[PDB]
């Protein structure tokens, strides 16, 4: 090389600077000036300049709006532990309780451990941007049989999402969106300038768009997106939040036919950029702390939601996501959860409950699949549904709590075997008891709509079966003010969220599954310890006994066949079915737990079962009893009683 | 009919002009201008003051001449695009000869040569200047061209000189 | 200089500097060519005639390349080489690029 004397005349008269190349050149590595100054056409013709500035789409105008910038990451905690995500030791922390925060340097270097090109020499940016090769994250997914394209890559600095499509002859369509603070954006090549490129800004925020005139155009057919909107989403929004925003339109849309066979609109394409903003947020966060310290909390909360985004993500478009995960704050987790008894999760408060279970599925990978997480799901839900009133729609604070925790046990029933059929079908059991006719409604309201309550609902995780479509309309709400087609929508994907095949989060890990010759015709099927019970329209089972209430002559049947130890038989039982032993001789009074460990069903004679609980406490027995449950006025309902002996009886009456 | 005995800028040219004094003076250029190198001297000291810049020919035989005639074509950017103008920017340049019998090679010496005139360039402010002058009688075997500056911003392009026969 | 304003053309082989053989760059200003960016790029001297090779560079490309050089080497950027990078992007900002359509651009040469 050399050095360069740059002799420049600026206010009339000449100002000498000097750029030595040997002295730069040592201390930044990776710098070749040689190969920029050859990206740079030094020579360029002013007019071959002018030609290829005015192929790149400008935009109108539309300057800043007043956005507030959120409050995420928070300050410090108070004498708080500083971890070292390179150098993770046991013992760091103690207990969940104990104030913890993650060196956010090192952290970084975890998150953005990748190398790769963050700006091509592809035909639309070789104009615009001049090439670029750093430390980066990409989501990158393919849709449309591997045609279009989208690309999220990001710094902790600025993202630059890149759409791409091919036209069947060879041409390719590229439109690139640029979010980050404005002097974090990428270098200009040449004689562009951000405010011509700026569709939106904000108080050291901007959204550049970067595309052909002629590509602009094509993607106006079929992608018109609100960017304003998607400015102002991006920006106000705290990075945790955000996250959970992208991943319920994911989620419900998934529940639908919007991701079997996704569409070139203008949504489905938001959405895109939308996903790669949600990890960007994160890691912009973190990075933008500067040398500092994150809480822990706040990790164990935004990575929680990227955790599920990004799985989301996965079986929906067939995403890929490199980068943006820490294996010093999988290992920092995983030590938490040793440090729990998850027999007794659900005894403490639930707050420091959604802490260790956004913790136990940030800390996952390096788990194993016989870790105790179960228990620790299963204990929530215990202390859970004792503190709530029988066949009611969950709270906001609950479904929420329960949702956190559901992720793992679904990597349960997603998950070929396990270890954990006691407390697994425990889960099961009580998610089958939370769900009766006022919580589906509840959930089919929140999916019409779209808040948060369809999101998720016990009754997903359940173990009942007789939920068709007429079954769930005479559920549904209502009200004039909701849209019927959106609650008839409603219905079939909270039915498709549930159809056993080609879900596979469902079934077939019971070992009580074996006796069953038709898996169609089961309705319902209680565990509880020492026997399960199937209940279904089904005759041909090798259930040790078989009864049959009188269900109508409408309805094809009501079986209920006993599996004892989990154990099934080698043929049908044979001979008219049982009687159902029916009992008056019980008063309403006890003091005791005597139903404790038994399911008590209610079903018609018409519509079919009703409502289910499984009696855990002596609270849960306090309940149904002092309360207006047993109503025998309408002769058309009937209450059976599930033992642990296997026994099915009948209450008719009391005292 | 005209007689070239110098020419600059064409056919394989400057090749030994003498500058004095060595490297603060008149500067040898080269720039492409329609697709090939014309070469310049230029020297545009406007804000150092006092300069006394030369720049002298290699030796010219005289042969026949009696008058040779002296044609310049040259820029000069004026004073007032330099913000401290009329105090140290000039926007003229001197013209000088010298004759000899002999080559004195590059023993320059400033005192020997004789001034012709002063060169302006008639429209101060594309606009390449065109001066001619004529020198007569030339009584010996040849001469030598000088240029003195005092400090303009000028760029010599086309030194030519002739005679009618 | 004495020759700030000249014609921007590609060299298009075997006349080039390449920057290894540049050691001053000479940069116009916003009033100096009409708010025309351009640059001419010299080698140091050659040889006996101590001639400086000159060829004339497009401004705005060869500001943005500093601009960028220093950016991304932003460590080093010691306390004038750091004015220079606010000097040159400046310097880029003075001048308009939608002002390039109302013009003729081989105005020189
Ligand atoms: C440089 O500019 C010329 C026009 O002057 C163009 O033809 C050529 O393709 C450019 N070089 C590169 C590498 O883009
Ligand atoms: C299961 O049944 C056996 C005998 O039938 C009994 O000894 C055992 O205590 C029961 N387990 C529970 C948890 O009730
Ligand atoms: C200058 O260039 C000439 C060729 O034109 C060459 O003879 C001479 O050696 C060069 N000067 C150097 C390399 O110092
Ligand atoms: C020249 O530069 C100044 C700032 O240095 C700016 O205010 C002015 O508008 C520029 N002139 C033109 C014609 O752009």
């Amino acid at each position: 090389l050399s050095e360069v004397k740059l002799h420049l005349d600026i206010e009339g008269h000449a100002s000498h600077y000097t750029i030595p190349w040997t002295e730069l050149m040592a201390k930044v590595p990776g710098l070749s000036p040689e190969a920029l100054w050859r990206e740079a056409n030094v020579t360029e013709d002013l007019a071959s300049m002018l030609n290829r500035y005015k192929l790149i789409y400008k935009t109108s105008g539309t300057l800043g709006i007043a956005l507030a910038e959120p409050v995420d990451i928070p300050a410090v905690s108070e004498g708080s532990m500083q971890v070292d995500a390179s150098k993770v030791h046991p013992g760091v922390i103690s207990g969940l309780n104990s104030p913890a925060c993650m060196l956010s340097a090192p952290l970084e270097k975890q998150l953005f451990y990748y190398i790769g090109t963050m700006l091509p020499n592809t035909r639309p940016h070789s104009y615009v941007f001049y090439q670029l090769r750093c430390h980066l994250s990409y989501v990158a997914l393919s849709i449309n049989g591997d045609k279009f394209q989208y690309t999220g890559a990001m710094t902790s600095k600025f993202l630059m999402g890149t759409y791409k499509r091919v036209t069947e002859k060879g041409d390719e369509h590229v439109l690139s969106l640029v979010f980050g603070k404005t002097k974090d954006l990428p270098d200009l090549r040449g004689p562009f300038s951000y405010p011509s490129l700026t569709s939106a800004q904000s108080g050291d925020y901007s959204l550049v768009i970067v595309t052909t005139f002629v590509h602009y155009a094509n993607f106006h057919n079929y992608f018109v997106p609100n960017l304003k909107d998607m400015f102002s989403r991006a920006v106000t929004m705290t990075a945790a939040s955000y996250a959970r925003y992208v991943l319920q339109k994911l989620v419900l849309l998934e529940m639908k036919g919007g991701c079997r066979e996704p569409e070139l609109d203008t949504e489905t394409l938001t959405t895109m950029f939308e996903v790669s903003v949600a990890f960007f947020k994160v890691g912009h966060a973190v990075g933008e702390t500067g040398n500092g310290c994150v809480d822990l909390r706040w990790l164990a909360k935004s990575f929680f939601e990227l955790t599920v985004l990004k799985d989301i993500i996965g079986i929906c478009y067939g995403a890929t996501v490199k980068g943006m995960q820490s294996y010093g704050l999988e290992r920092l987790a995983a030590m938490l959860m040793a440090t729990v008894k998850m027999e007794e999760l659900g005894h403490l408060t639930t707050e420091k409950q959604e802490y260790a279970l956004r913790l136990a599925t940030v800390g996952y990978p390096k788990a194993g699949v016989y870790s105790g997480l179960i228990g620790g799901a299963t204990s929530v839900l215990l202390s859970a549904y004792n503190r709530h009133p029988l066949f009611q729609p969950l709270h906001t604070v609950m479904r929420e709590t329960l949702f956190i925790g559901s992720h793992v046990v679904l990597r349960e029933l997603r998950l070929n075997v396990t270890t954990q059929g006691p407390n697994l079908a425990l889960y099961q059991l009580l998610s089958t008891a939370l769900c009766s006719a006022l919580e589906i409604g509840e959930v089919l309201r929140g999916l019409a709509l779209g808040t948060e309550s369809g999101l998720f609902s016990p009754c997903y995780l359940s173990l009942r079966f007789d939920l068709t479509r007429d079954k769930l309309l005479s559920m549904a709400p209502q009200e004039a003010t909701l849209d019927q087609a959106a609650v008839s929508n409603a219905v079939d994907g909270f039915l498709g969220r549930l159809s056993l095949e080609r879900e596979d989060r469902d079934a077939w890990h019971l070992p009580a599954y074996k006796c069953v010759d038709r898996l169609d015709k089961v309705l319902m099927i209680i565990p509880l310890i020492n026997v399960t019970f199937i209940i279904s329209s089904d005759r041909e089972v090798r259930g040790s006994a078989l009864y049959e209430a009188s269900t109508t002559y409408l309805s094809s049947s009501l079986f209920l066949s006993p599996v004892i130890m989990n154990k099934c038989s080698q043929g049908a039982v044979a001979g008219e079915p049982r009687q159902i032993p029916k009992i008056q001789n019980f008063t309403r009074t006890q003091k005791s737990c005597i139903f404790c460990g038994f399911a008590l069903l209610s079903y018609d004679e018409k519509e079919g079962l009703e409502t289910t609980t499984y009696i855990t406490s002596q609270e849960v027995q306090n309940s149904i009893l002092s309360s207006n449950y047993f109503d025998f006025d309408n002769l058309h309902v009937h209450y059976l009683l599930l033992t642990t002996n296997g026994t099915v009886m009948e209450i008719a009456g009391l005292y | 009919k005209e007689v070239v005995l110098l020419d600059f800028a064409a056919a394989g040219g400057e090749l030994g002009w003498l500058t004095h004094p060595y490297g603060k003076g008149w500067d040898l250029m080269q720039n492409i201008m329609n697709d090939m190198p014309i070469y310049m001297y230029s020297v545009c000291n406007v804000m150092s003051g006092d300069q006394d810049n030369w720049l002298r020919t290699n030796w010219v035989y005289r042969g026949e001449a009696e008058r040779i005639f002296i044609e310049l074509k040259f820029t000069v950017r004026d004073c007032n695009s330099f913000p401290g103008g009329a105090s140290s920017c000039k926007e003229t340049f001197n013209l000088y000869y010298a004759e000899s019998d002999l080559d004195y090679g590059t023993n320059f010496q400033k005192r020997l040569f004789t001034k012709i005139d002063t060169i302006a360039p008639d429209e101060i402010t594309v606009k390449l200047n065109v001066e001619e002058r004529s020198v007569g009688p030339l009584t010996r075997k040849g001469f030598y061209l000088a240029f003195q500056d005092i400090g303009a911003c000028v760029a010599l392009l086309s030194v030519r000189v002739y005679y009618k026969k | 200089w004495a020759y700030p304003c000249c014609h921007v053309t590609q060299l298009r082989a075997q006349h080039l500097l390449a920057l290894e053989n540049i050691s001053d760059i000479y940069l116009v200003s916003n009033q100096t060519c009409d708010g025309f960016s351009l640059a001419s790029l010299n080698s140091p001297k050659n040889g006996s005639n101590q001639l400086v090779i000159s060829r004339c560079a497009n401004g705005l490309n060869v500001v943005s390349f500093f601009i960028s050089i220093l950016k991304r080497s932003s460590s080093a950027l010691t306390g004038h080489l750091r004015e220079l990078l606010t000097t040159l992007e400046t310097l880029y900002g003075s001048f308009s690029v939608e002002d390039l359509f109302g013009a003729n651009l081989n105005r020189y040469a």
